RNA sequence: UUCAUGCUACGCGUAG
RNA sequence: CUACGCGUAGCAUG
């Protein structure tokens, strides 16, 4: 019975790896892997030049228009163009219901979405 | 006078400069500047009365008081002939203040003078002083060096916790802005060391020689040598600095191009981790002749000592280099074709770059032990996760795991009604009652997770004193010499709650039993010798807890990944389990307090001091603010036992590791991964342990700091002031352990400042007599030591002082205590907060416990640990206990009556007839069991 | 007393209201704890009857939620 | 005898922890609104009363001197109990109103609510207010 | 929904 | 009859 557990943690192992090798880029990430010049590469600039997305997630209006101005905005000297915005309660966010006015009726902290252009 | 309008012609001199005769026409007694002197009469860094000196001050345009004085400074012929020596092989450098010496008839003598110029108000040791010996009423000289250079304006001051970090963190900005200031007093201090050098003198050189500016001046005990061949002993100096190179963040400059303040940020390039050759540049600027060798990356350490030492440098100088360098360190290995990115390395902000060793590239096969390496890596969740922006917290996130953010909420507690109706149906909280609910599950909402974490800004690069952390570890490990320590195999370590969650992702599978039984013994040894060769990363889902408090702040627990529990026990569970069965040792960690083994704590602190007081405190944010290099000492202590059964490099990577799984880490809060600037994770293997030896250092810190704060001439006792000498000598002037002052300080505080350490909370009993004169710690210098040290402020509200023994601690553990009577012996029992109690009868964390009638053992836990409530002279809390007493009357009442009614009488009753009788409570503290 | 039991009413009133999924709207529920972590640390009496007031309010504003018609008797 | 002593007693903790977890939402709420009648005060039965005959509030009720409280008013006799003249008495407080918005959305005056209109009426009404 | 400690309550194994 | 280990639950402390 035991070796059984151990069994099926080795196959969602395994699966969880294969999984997450085949979701992570391959063309900017190989790019940067041969770009170092020993091979190795701090972890955490692995997702700042190599990210599918972008999340933000934004506590107020005062940091949504210092941050995620627009439809289209810059992080990580990369241009990022907003994909969606949801919400705090999981549910959509049209650009145009974020102002000054409509910010104390928004399910504050919204979480912007956005692809790498 | 004619003299002092004479006096104040000639000091001036060939510079022209208007002066106003600030003190009086002769020479002016100082009010208290800080030292740093060694001498046959005294030895430390305390306050003392600069009498010789006759200060004046310049006079500007349209006579305004500027921060530049003419120390003057009244000395003898035969000590002004060789300051003239000296001053006239250092006078090209532009790191003395000029000196302009003469000799001038004060009373018909010629005496001469030393009138130095343009030195400010202030030296470096006061600045340093004031800063590390901090008390919150007593900061005047802090307050004049902050204003005098712009750092805040006078009206900073009068806001209410100015000088708090935990409140108020623009302190820390306000403090920055002296980071210039230290930054170029030290290159004035290498200017002044190359010179010093190349004239070939000799000389210890402190701190207070120095003003704000960065012109030192002193020439006195200076010995002239060969040119070339000359050396200055800055070991006093930096030591002593080390505090404030990150309180001022001195090196911020050095993040930005030509280290120029006007200039933009260094574009750094972000694929580059090893930044050894620019820490090594660092050190060549800055801490130069500092004559021990630095290693940058820290697995090139020779001992522990030296890995203290290189990793204090190491946490001043990685706050210029950018934090997206530090972490993990990934390489594109290839198993079996597909292509892994792992990690094969860790940048430590601290220990340096560290690679791993058994690195496999071409691997063909993973066992279970890979398996859980790689997966328990950050690197394949930071690299397949989508980036993330938090604007939330400050602290540096990486990525994120999921497709959208998750929020936790704690919820509220479900009210025992039932319990509560008992409570005032026998008459408690009535109007103005002294005991009344001030504990409960208090709920929270989505963000709670996040602005928990956040509390991690309160941690801050805290680059320590490296001699009194080199000396105050041998004490501290003088401490745990009644120990034994050592890895034990994977067959010897005993866990004690196998169904508990195994972190991230293991809890994506199962618990850590899970974990525990697949894997065989030999795999569990085999991945403990990986760590003693490897350093690996690990993520800690970061998740809250749901607990009774008084206060609607929510708690967090750090369930740390299982390849960090099952390689830190097998590293440190000897040593834990040493800790947790050696009985009257000052860490009384594993000392039950029931059986009488309060009272024979309290009594072991009690021993055999002179005048004995007490006296305890609390760390404000203890978890979330110790630096990284007392946590780092910390686990270093804890392994000072592997002298035997590990190697030097089998340290440093079970070093590494510990740091990477538990001190700097990839944190997992709510779906998405943060990096964790330091602290302690609580699901730590050591962390009552490592808190506990956190705590001795700053106990034994505030020692050396108030044995050496005290003047030394004004020490009527003669035994301690040949031990304040000698404090002074084996702190900055001896490199090696010195083992007989060691045994000596620690003989020392076993006498005088006598200790009790579970974990967090402690209680010392120390002699009030020396405490008054100040040759042990009193409140205020824990307060300066947890303010230069910890970086938190530690009010005088929060700690307390019983003068009277008898009363015992006013609170250990969250435990009052009192001294009361039985069998014809005055035992001390420990009683809790009676709102504490009543509050767990009231609220319970789950409804299966509310009238699933599971209340009884509930109920008798209680009413053990609220049984000396009942001896309190109060009856309004004496009838808490009688309260649960009753309380466990009616369930195992109702208890008989349903179970009646559902099929027959009980016949086994008399199992429970001793529930709710107090024989079973006071022999749960009666000595004899 | 009148301050214990409005902190336990304010303890059993947010738990009927966690019971009735108001977790999922994020404004309402954090405006919820506000209120219940105000009661449990009030010293006064009349301030945690009116922020009582309010959290009940937020209670009652659910129409299909309890039917308060059959549960008052 | 012996061994069937333990295994009634799981057997009644398995029922008594099954009895206390189905009913855990009914039965909280009869024990909240228990103790809320068991309180006694004059605003906590004044918004229990109102609630009951269908006076029922659509937002949080505040705190400031001057916000806004929107509220259903189902018919005209509960508006004679709860609004004399340009008033409304609710929660303890005055609540002095400033418009009313019928069932179709349009606002309607307080002059034209009597009787004879009031089978006019598109009701409920959703009025709003402010603070004394 | 962590780590470490102590104590209860409930069923077992060992010895005297 | 007694103490010591084991497993589960619960409570308190850091
Ligand atoms: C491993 C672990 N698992 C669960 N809980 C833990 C720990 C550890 I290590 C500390 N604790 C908690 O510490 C709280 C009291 O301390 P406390 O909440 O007052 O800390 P603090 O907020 O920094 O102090 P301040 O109030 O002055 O800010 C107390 O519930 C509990 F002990
Ligand atoms: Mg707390
Ligand atoms: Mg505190
Ligand atoms: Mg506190």
């Amino acid at each position: 019975r035991s070796e059984d557990k151990r069994a099926k943690v080795t196959s969602a192992m395994q699966t969880m790896l294969f999984t997450m090798l085949r979701k992570l880029d391959n063309d900017a990430l190989n790019n940067i892997i041969n770009n170092a010049r020993d091979g190795c590469v701090p972890l955490n600039i692995i997702p700042l030049t190599t990210a599918a997305k972008l999340m933000v997630v934004i506590p107020d209006y005062n940091t949504y228009k210092n941050t995620c101005d627009g439809t289209t905005f810059t992080y990580a000297s990369a241009l990022w163009e907003i994909q969606q915005v949801v919400d705090a309660d999981s549910k959509i966010v049209q650009l145009s219901e974020i102002s000054m006015d409509n910010s104390p009726n928004l399910a504050w902290p919204l979480i912007v979405t956005a692809l790498r252009a | 006078s004619a003299d002092a309008q004479s006096f104040l012609n000639r000091v001036c001199g060939v510079s022209a400069a208007r002066l106003t005769p600030c003190g009086t026409g002769t020479s002016t007694d100082v009010v208290y500047r800080a030292f740093d002197i060694y001498n046959d009469k005294v030895a430390g860094f305390a306050k003392f009365l600069k009498t010789n000196c006759c200060r004046f001050q310049e006079k500007d345009e349209d006579d305004n008081l500027i921060d530049s004085y003419f120390v003057v400074k009244r000395h003898t012929f035969s000590n002004y002939q060789h300051e003239e020596t000296i001053y006239n092989l250092l006078k090209d450098c532009p790191a003395v203040a000029k000196h302009d010496f003469f000799k001038f008839r004060i009373d018909g003598d010629m005496v001469p003078h030393i009138s130095r110029q343009r030195l400010t108000k202030y030296t470096m040791a006061d600045l340093v002083y004031a800063l590390r010996h901090f008390d919150e009423g007593n900061c005047d000289t802090l307050k004049e060096i902050l204003v005098t250079y712009n750092c805040c304006d006078d009206d900073y001051f009068n806001k209410k916790d100015w000088y708090d970090f935990v409140e108020n963190p623009d302190i820390l900005r306000v403090y920055a802005n002296l980071g210039e200031r230290v930054r170029q007093a030290l290159l004035k201090t290498v200017q002044f060391c190359d010179a010093m050098r190349n004239a070939g003198i000799v000389g210890v050189l402190t701190l207070d020689n120095q003003d704000l500016n960065g012109n030192w001046y002193d020439f006195g005990d200076f010995i002239q040598t060969t040119p070339g061949s000359g050396v200055p002993v800055v070991d006093s100096y930096y030591s002593l600095l080390m505090p404030i190179l990150t309180l001022t963040r001195a090196l911020t400059a050095e993040s930005h191009v030509d280290t120029d303040l006007t200039k933009p940020y260094i574009k750094w390039d972000l694929l580059k981790y090893d930044f050894t050759e620019e820490r090594l540049k660092l050190f060549d600027r800055y801490f130069k002749y500092w004559d021990q060798t630095y290693h940058p990356n820290c697995v090139n350490c020779l001992d522990d000592r030296c890995i203290l030492h290189c990793a204090n440098f190491n946490v001043l100088f990685s706050t210029v280099f950018p934090p997206t360098s530090f972490g993990p360190l990934v390489r594109k290995i290839f198993v079996d074709g597909v292509p892994f990115v792992v990690s094969t390395g860790y940048h430590f902000r601290e220990l340096g770059v560290v690679h791993n060793q058994d690195v496999n590239l071409h691997s063909s096969r993973l066992s279970f032990k890979e398996l859980l390496v790689y997966a328990a890596d950050p690197a394949m969740h930071a690299a397949s996760g989508n980036l993330l922006l938090d604007k939330r917290t400050t602290c540096f996130s990486v990525a994120a795991l999921t497709n959208n953010v998750a929020f936790q909420t704690v919820k509220p507690g479900n009210f025992n009604k039932d319990f509560y109706d008992f409570a005032v149906s026998k008459g408690f909280f009535k109007e103005g009652s002294s005991v009344e609910l001030k504990h409960f599950f208090f709920a929270q909402d989505g963000n709670a997770a996040i602005s928990d974490y956040d509390y991690y800004r309160y941690n801050l690069p805290t680059m320590c004193d490296i001699r009194q952390l080199l000396f105050v570890v041998e004490v501290v490990d003088k401490y745990f010499d009644c120990y034994d320590g050592g890895c034990i195999n994977a067959n010897q370590v005993i866990v004690n709650n196998l169904d508990k969650s195994a972190g991230f992702p293991f809890n994506k599978w199962g618990k850590a039993r899970l974990y525990y039984d697949s894997m065989s013994y030999e795999d569990q040894d085999a991945l403990f010798a990986y760590t003693k060769r490897n350093v690996i990363p690990t993520i800690t889902q970061m998740n809250l807890k749901y607990a009774i408090s008084a206060k609607n702040r929510a708690r967090t627990v750090a369930g740390v990944s299982i390849c960090s529990t099952m390689t830190n026990r097998q590293f440190h569970q000897k040593l834990l389990k040493s800790i947790a069965a050696t009985r009257g040792a000052t860490v009384v960690i594993g000392t039950s307090k029931f059986y009488g083994g309060w009272h024979n704590m309290l009594k072991t602190v009690y021993s055999d001091v002179e005048n004995p007081h007490l006296m305890g405190w609390d760390y404000p944010k203890c978890d979330r603010a110790m630096p990284n290099m007392l946590r780092i000492m910390a686990s270093l202590v804890l392994a000072r036992k592997h002298t035997t059964c590990c190697s030097l490099s089998h340290r440093f990577y079970r070093l590494a590791n510990e740091c990477a799984q538990v001190l700097s880490e990839m944190v997992m809060c709510g779906g998405s991964l943060y990096v964790k600037p330091g602290g302690t994770s609580s699901g730590d293997a050591t962390t009552a342990y490592a808190n506990s030896v956190f705590n001795i250092c700053q106990a034994v810190t505030a020692n050396v700091n108030a044995l050496l704060s005290t003047d030394g001439n004004k020490i009527a006792d003669k035994y301690v002031r040949n031990l304040q000498h000698r404090l002074y000598e084996c702190l900055y002037r001896n490199r090696d352990v010195d083992t007989d002052f060691v045994n000596e300080f620690y003989a020392y505080l076993r006498k005088h400042f006598s200790m009790m350490i579970l974990s967090d909370d402690a209680v010392v009993c120390f002699n009030s007599t020396y405490a008054s004169q100040g040759l042990v710690a009193s409140i205020k210098n824990f307060k300066s030591v947890l303010y230069y040290q910890n970086n938190v402020f530690m009010s005088e509200a929060k700690c307390w002082t019983e003068t009277d023994l008898t009363k015992g601690p006013h609170e250990f553990c969250s435990q009052h205590t009192m001294l009361v009577k039985q069998g014809d012996d005055y035992v001390y029992l420990p009683y809790p907060d009676p709102s504490r109690i009543l509050g767990a009868g009231c609220f319970v964390d789950d409804i299966v416990k509310t009238d699933g009638t599971l209340m009884i053992e509930r109920f008798v836990s209680l009413a053990i640990d609220a049984y000396p409530l009942t001896k309190h002279p109060n009856q309004e809390y004496a009838d808490v206990f009688h309260l649960y007493l009753q309380y466990i009357r009616k369930l195992h009442d109702e208890l008989t009556g349903h179970m009646l009614d559902m099929y027959s009488v009980m016949l086994t009753n008399d199992n429970t007839s001793r529930y709710w009788e107090p024989e079973f409570y006071e022999a749960m503290y009666t000595p004899h069991t | 007393s009148k301050m214990s039991d409005v902190k336990c009413t304010s303890v059993v009133l947010l738990s009927v209201l966690q019971q009735l999924r108001v977790e999922s709207s994020s404004k309402l529920w954090a405006q919820c704890v506000q209120l219940h972590n105000d009661i449990l640390l009030a010293k006064d009496t009349t301030e945690a009857f009116e922020k009582m007031v309010s959290l009940l309010s937020v209670l009652l504003s659910m129409q299909g939620a309890v039917d308060i018609n059959k549960l008052c008797e």
